[PDB]
DNA sequence: AAGCAGATATCAC
DNA sequence: GTGATATCTGCTTTGGGTGGGTGGGTGGGTTGAGGCAATA
């Protein structure tokens, strides 16, 4: 996004990968692709009908993804780590401490190895201009796997991409009933259920 | 011409069965029924499979195992059995229906091994399609020699004659269809579904395509639960087949000349000869005629009973205690008045409306349920 | 063929395997004997056994399944016909106990090799016929011929043998021979999925007796051959895409989730004096101190007698404050019942209550002769409320849509959970005004229970200890509870199968006197009962008789029904102002004191 | 470019 | 010299908007904005 020119729309390219270059890239990763820029060959009668114009693709050749430490851990490390959450924000010391717990997330197993829910859910309710969106924006950038969404920017998916991660829901009271039901079921079962004309399916959330 | 021995034997034995099978009263059961086929709207005869099984078990077994193969010959036997009566045109076609098949199969039991056998199924109708005329045997004119070819069989695809009848003629490509001397049958496509009783637990319903022909058309309605007796067949992908008279229209088997370089897939449809409900111009004289003698004398006795008003009231509502006036009113509603039309074309209502205002749990719903049942 | 497979040697090796292998009488000799006894001509063989005996035979089986399996069939047939002098010859079905591959790691090197994968079935197709032998008839002389299919291609005859005419042989489609095929879609298991990626899906093809052996929702281990097939550019041309599509030819399915002794155990339980309380305790061990609710739910599970003249179904509504254990109870009942459905009253819900070309019946119709659990009862819209009233009153669901007119049977028992409209239950408010539902709908429930949150500290401490103990419960206790639940399920199944209680004379007199007394309570001072309640008693009484495994309803059943009904009313029929006896809140939706106050207000404003 | 329909010259018996 | 049977020639295909909305959406094409009836 930061590289698109002013008042433009980002462009896309197609990359064809073969052999030992497969299974390296996943949706969402930042990659540097070395390859050959080539036109797509048509076939059959479609050679004749189409003119001198061609679609293109990139033929992939290489895909690249893009005791002092103990001492920091040893003393007052909880206070230090919490204070390091969005230092440009002022005065939310205890809220910042709560957000750090949401990042570690609690223990996932019972004492006998049975699976139990560890994920911690937090809701920040307040009047305008108290750095709620700034704090949410910070947590999205810090979290390894996360998705930021607005009440009306998207509806009817981000939860699946945020599995094992953090889902920052801004403007939480602006959502519709359908969106509310999905969030309710995630905080209950940690899954998302969809029905394609009676064909049910369950996704991890 | 090579002759199919099994089918001819089935035809002969079926003609014997139609001629000879005897009812309880000693008359020929199906002669009196075939006597009804002189009407233009009637072309189908309904035959009980139990009667046929009693008459000849080998014939019944052969029919069950080779139904699709032998059905045309059974229809020909019916044609012969009707030929005597003068009123039938030589061009009329007759069809046989089979009513009471002892065994039933589930829609998920319709496998490849059942193709061509006689079967009975149950299903809930989801959709009915408009009626069409379907060509069964075409009459063609040869453009080279002007010879008339008749009785060209059709196989899921508009087929023209392969070779001209005339030995001298060598034509293979140029013919003309003559509608007026061709034979058509009424055709209807229905889509049915598994009944809620049959639907396996936690399973999406399985749907089936049924084809009704001749009298069976327009006899099943969407939402009805119906028993279909017929046969399971395969229907090829017509869109792939090319014929001299018909070009192809935009895996499977390969290698047919009509296929070119294309593939042919198949799908299963049910070809029903009989439809029935799964759970089964008027005038006073006709109403009487529909009834048996015992029923008619019972009706007359009811009409003569001097306590009829009270007896009917008590019989209709036995579970309700008291409220005799309400019962009388509901009975009078059930009998109704005489609707009339004026000289200028306006209507005078003859129906009766009744209202019951009640306290909670006073049995008004009971009145409504009794009337409804 | 580029295979180091000698057919004779492979057949001999496999016959040796069947003769000598011993499971750590040869195991598969016993299997062949069982095949003779039963008559199902299928022998399943564990690939691990073949590996242990012979590592070359295993290696060849995995590398060249298509060539090797038929030799196994020949060997098994020969051996079996020797030992026991069947519609079809026996067919071997090698399988792996555990998956050897992940759906995400299938590679070109695995093409035409035997693999095992685990997954969850999502869709199955209708049957597809495959031609095996074509039937031709001359359109001139009627001479007939049969041609065997060869690698998906058929050699159409060019000239009739009998009459020598050219291009006269027409294919008769419905005189040919066909075999069954089914397309199945297998979804990657949730456990093996990498974090945050959408599930992968695979196509499987089943043939002959393996069709319809799995249904959507099943979790299965599938052993089969990995195939690669070319894709045509368009149907008309013979050009193909350089990238192949793949599927799996299914070879073996493994579904991975009364006896006289069992009947004797059930009857021994039924003889015990306190069977009612034992079953009630077993019903929901996790929930704490809701004894009467558990007893009512047990009676609902058993149900009353199907008279076939009368709803025999028992409807229960649990209303209460948030944070109680209502959803847990509904989940436990849903797991227990065989033909149950768990659903929600909210319209946005994934599973709907209403029936809606494919006719889709709702949960109420699907739960016919079962229990429907409805969690957010108060969140139903008006149309859903009308549908539910129709189901509860008439036990049918009428549809007139898209040209379809029909009535669907819905003989289902409703277990509903309800929350108040406010953030907490309001003692000043009655049940009707606490939950915004019509009184007409509430009057259809046999029992309404109130799950209130106490202010007591001792209750909080006891519940805290209960929950901590559950948080530390051991595996043996969990297994014991599972066994008790299985016993309960078997008991209920047996009772439904064989017990049909009938009213004895003493029970009839008890019921009549009970109704008269309930009426008298109100008549002394209003109305304190209506005839519908009597019906409820009957149902409950019958249910109790079924719990004892008794075909006669006795006075003890009537007494228990009276006690339970009187407890439910005392929980949910109480007027916050004066007392309980007033049932007018259920019948009219308005408290008698409220009605008098409104009459006074109207008269004063009329002054 | 790919494939079916039609026309027509050509081997073989 | 007739019956295949092998070679050659001309047609039109594709889905597409210069081929129409005076062909029809039961012959088949996402995305958004705009009227309805029922809705709250
Ligand atoms: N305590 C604070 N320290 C630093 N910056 C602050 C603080 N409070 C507010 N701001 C600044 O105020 C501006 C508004 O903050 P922000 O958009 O995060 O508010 P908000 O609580 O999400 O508001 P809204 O409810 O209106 O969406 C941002 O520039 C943020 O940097
Ligand atoms: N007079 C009566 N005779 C016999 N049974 C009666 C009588 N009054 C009530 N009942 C019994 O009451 C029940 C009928 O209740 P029903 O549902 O018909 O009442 P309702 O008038 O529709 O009231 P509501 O709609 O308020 O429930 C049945 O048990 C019926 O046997
Ligand atoms: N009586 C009880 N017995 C056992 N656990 C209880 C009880 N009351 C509350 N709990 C605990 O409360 C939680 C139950 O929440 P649950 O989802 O079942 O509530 P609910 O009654 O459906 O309410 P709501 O949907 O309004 O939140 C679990 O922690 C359960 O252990
Ligand atoms: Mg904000
Ligand atoms: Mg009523
Ligand atoms: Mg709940
Ligand atoms: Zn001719
Ligand atoms: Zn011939």
């Amino acid at each position: 996004s930061d590289q698109v020119p002013v008042g433009n729309i980002p462009r896309s390219i197609t990359v064809l990968v073969e052999g030992e270059n497969t299974r390296i890239a996943q949706p969402g990763d930042h990659v540097s692709v070395t390859g050959i820029f080539l036109p797509i060959l048509r076939t059959g009668f479609r050679q004749v009908v189409q003119g001198l114009l061609s679609e293109t693709y990139l033929e992939a050749h290489r895909i690249v993804k893009m005791e002092e430490l103990r001492q920091i851990a040893e003393e007052d490390f909880y206070e230090k780590l919490a204070a390091s959450i969005a230092p440009e924000i002022y005065g939310h010391e205890d809220v910042k401490k709560a957000l750090l717990l949401l990042l570690v997330g609690g223990v996932d197993q019972s004492p006998r190895g049975m699976k139990i829910r560890g994920n911690i859910n937090i809701c920040l309710m307040g009047d305008p201009g108290v750095a709620k969106s700034q704090l949410l924006s910070y947590i999205d950038r810090l979290a390894p796997r996360s998705q930021y969404t607005t009440g009306r920017g998207s509806s009817g998916g981000a939860l699946v991409l945020a599995d094992q991660g953090v889902c920052c829901i801004d403007e939480f009271d602006k959502m519709a009933e359908a969106d509310r039901t999905a969030i309710h079921e995630v905080m209950e079962q940690q899954t998302i259920s969809i029905a394609k004309a009676g064909i049910l399916t369950t996704l991890n959330a | 011409e090579v002759r199919d021995e099994v089918a001819e034997k089935c035809q002969k034995l079926f003609l014997d069965f139609l001629e000879e099978f005897q009812s309880s009263d000693g008359e020929i059961k199906y002669l009196q029924l075939a006597e009804e086929l002189i009407r233009p709207e009637r072309n189908t005869l309904v035959v009980s499979f139990v009667d046929l099984e009693q008459f000849n078990q080998q014939l019944s077994t052969t029919i069950q195992e080779e139904f699709y193969r032998v059905y045309p010959y059974l229809c020909r036997a019916l044609k012969t059995f009707v030929k005597d009566r003068k009123e039938i045109p030589l061009a009329k076609d007759f069809y046989v229906a089979f009513q009471d098949l002892p065994t039933r199969h589930k829609i998920r039991e319709l496998t490849s091994s059942r193709i061509g056998l006689l079967t009975r199924i149950s299903g809930q109708v989801v959709r009915t399609h408009p009626v069409h005329p379907e060509l069964v045997s075409g009459t063609f004119l040869c453009l080279d020699c002007q010879t008339v070819i008749r009785d060209v069989e059709q196989q899921f695809k508009y087929t023209q004659p392969n070779i001209c009848r005339n030995p001298v003629c060598a034509n293979r490509r140029r013919f003309l269809l003559d509608t007026n001397k061709s034979r058509f049958v009424d055709f209807q496509k229905v889509r049915i579904q598994e009944t809620q009783a049959e639907l396996p637990r936690g399973s999406i319903p399985r749907s089936l395509e049924v084809i009704l022909r001749a009298e069976a058309v327009e006899s099943a309605q969407a939402g009805d639960k119906c028993d279909f007796t017929g046969t399971l067949i395969v229907v090829p992908d017509v869109s792939k087949l090319s014929t001299p008279g018909a070009r192809a229209e935009t895996e499977g088997i390969r290698g047919l000349r009509a296929l070119g370089v294309r593939d042919l897939s198949y799908r299963l449809v049910f070809l029903a000869c009989c439809v029935a409900p799964t759970n089964p111009e008027q005038t006073a004289e006709s109403i009487k005629n529909q009834m048996t003698v015992k029923e008619w004398e019972k009706v007359f006795e009811m009409s003569q009973d001097k306590n009829l008003y009270h007896n009917l009231c008590t019989s209709l509502f036995p579970t309700i205690h008291g409220n005799d006036e309400v019962k009388r009113g509901v009975l009078l509603m059930l009998f109704g008045g005489v609707p009339k039309t004026t000289g200028e074309g306006t209507s005078l209502r003859g129906d009766i409306n009744v209202c019951i205002v009640g306290d909670p749990s006073t049995a008004k719903s009971q009145f409504l349920k009794h009337v409804e049942e | 063929w580029g295979t180091d497979v000698n057919v004779a040697a492979c057949k001999e090796n496999f016959q040796r395997f069947l003769q000598r292998f011993i499971d750590p009488e040869p195991l598969y000799m016993q299997r062949l004997g069982e095949i003779n006894v039963i008559g199902e001509p299928f022998l399943n063989v564990n690939c691990e056994h073949i590996k242990s005996f012979d590592k070359n035979l295993y290696r060849q089986l995995i590398s060249y399944p298509q060539e090797v399996i038929p030799t196994f069939d020949m060997a098994v047939n020969e051996i079996f016909f020797d030992r026991y002098p069947l519609e079809h010859q026996i067919q071997v079905r090698p399988f792996n106990a555990l998956k050897t591959k992940n759906m995400r790691n299938l590679n070109p090197e695995d093409i035409d090799q035997l693999i095992t994968i685990s997954g969850m079935v999502i869709r199955t197709s209708q049957l597809i016929p495959e031609m095996q032998e074509a039937f031709f008839q001359c359109q001139v002389c009627a001479h007939t011929t049969r041609v065997e299919m060869d690698r998906g291609r058929i050699a159409e005859p060019s000239v009739c043998g009998r009459c020598h005419t050219t291009h006269s042989m027409a294919l008769i489609h419905n005189r040919s021979l066909f075999s069954d095929k089914q397309m199945i879609k297998l979804q990657e298991s949730p456990e093996d999925m990498p974090a945050g990626q959408t599930p992968h899906t695979v196509i499987l093809f089943a043939h002959n007796d393996l069709v319809d052996k799995v249904q959507p929702g099943d979790r299965v281990n599938v052993t089969g051959i990995y195939r690669a097939v070319p894709i045509r550019v368009n149907p008309r041309v013979s050009n193909v895409k350089s990238v192949y599509k793949t599927h799996i030819d299914v070879i073996h399915y493994r579904k991975t989730d009364f006896s006289e002794k069992r009947v004797e155990l059930l009857k021994e339980l039924s003889r015990k004096p306190d069977i009612y309380e034992r079953l009630a305790s077993a019903l929901a061990p996790s929930i704490y101190e809701h004894e009467d609710i558990k007893k009512g739910i047990l009676l609902q599970l058993f149900g009353g007698t199907r008279k076939d003249f009368f709803r025999a179904e028992i409807n229960i509504l649990l209303c209460g404050d948030p944070g109680t254990s209502k959803s847990q109870l509904l989940q436990y009942v849903y797991n227990l019942v065989p033909r149950g459905q768990y659903t929600s009253g909210k319209g946005s819900s994934a599973v709907g209550l209403t029936a809606y070309l494919v006719l889709q019946t709702g949960a109420l119709v699907l739960s016919d002769n079962g229990i429907c659990c409805i969690d957010e009862f108060d969140k139903m819209n008006e149309s859903t409320r009308s549908v539910l009233h129709e189901v509860m009153e008439q036990q049918t669901l009428s549809i007139a849509k898209a040209g379809i007119i029909c009535q669907l049977n819905a003989r289902t028992s409703v277990l509903a959970a309800a929350n108040p409209i406010e953030s907490q239950w309001n003692p000043k408010k009655t049940t009707i005004e606490n939950i915004q539902l019509p009184h007409t709908l509430l009057s259809r429930f046999d029992l309404i229970f109130l799950l209130l949150d106490p202010q007591d500290e001792a209750y909080d401490r006891r519940l805290a200890h209960h929950l901590v103990a559950l948080y530390y419960q051991s595996e043996e206790q969990a297994e014991e509870e599972l066994l008790d639940m299985a016993v309960l399920k078997d008991y209920i199944a047996y009772a439904h199968s064989t017990i049909m209680p009938r009213l004895s004379e003493e029970a009839s007199q008890a019921l009549i006197e009970a109704y008269v007394d309930m009426r008298k309570i109100g008549s002394s001072r209003m109305v304190s009962a209506y005839p519908r309640q009597l019906e409820s008693l009957i149902r409950l009484a019958e249910a109790h008789a079924k719990v004892r495994l008794s075909n006669k309803v006795e006075a003890i059943d009537v007494e228990e029904a009276k006690r339970l009904h009187r407890e439910a009313l005392k929980q949910s029929a109480t007027d916050p102002r004066t007392g309980i006896v007033d049932i007018s809140i259920l019948t009219t939706g308005m408290s008698a004191t409220s009605r008098k106050r409104k009459e006074e207000l109207a008269e004063a404003l009329k002054k």
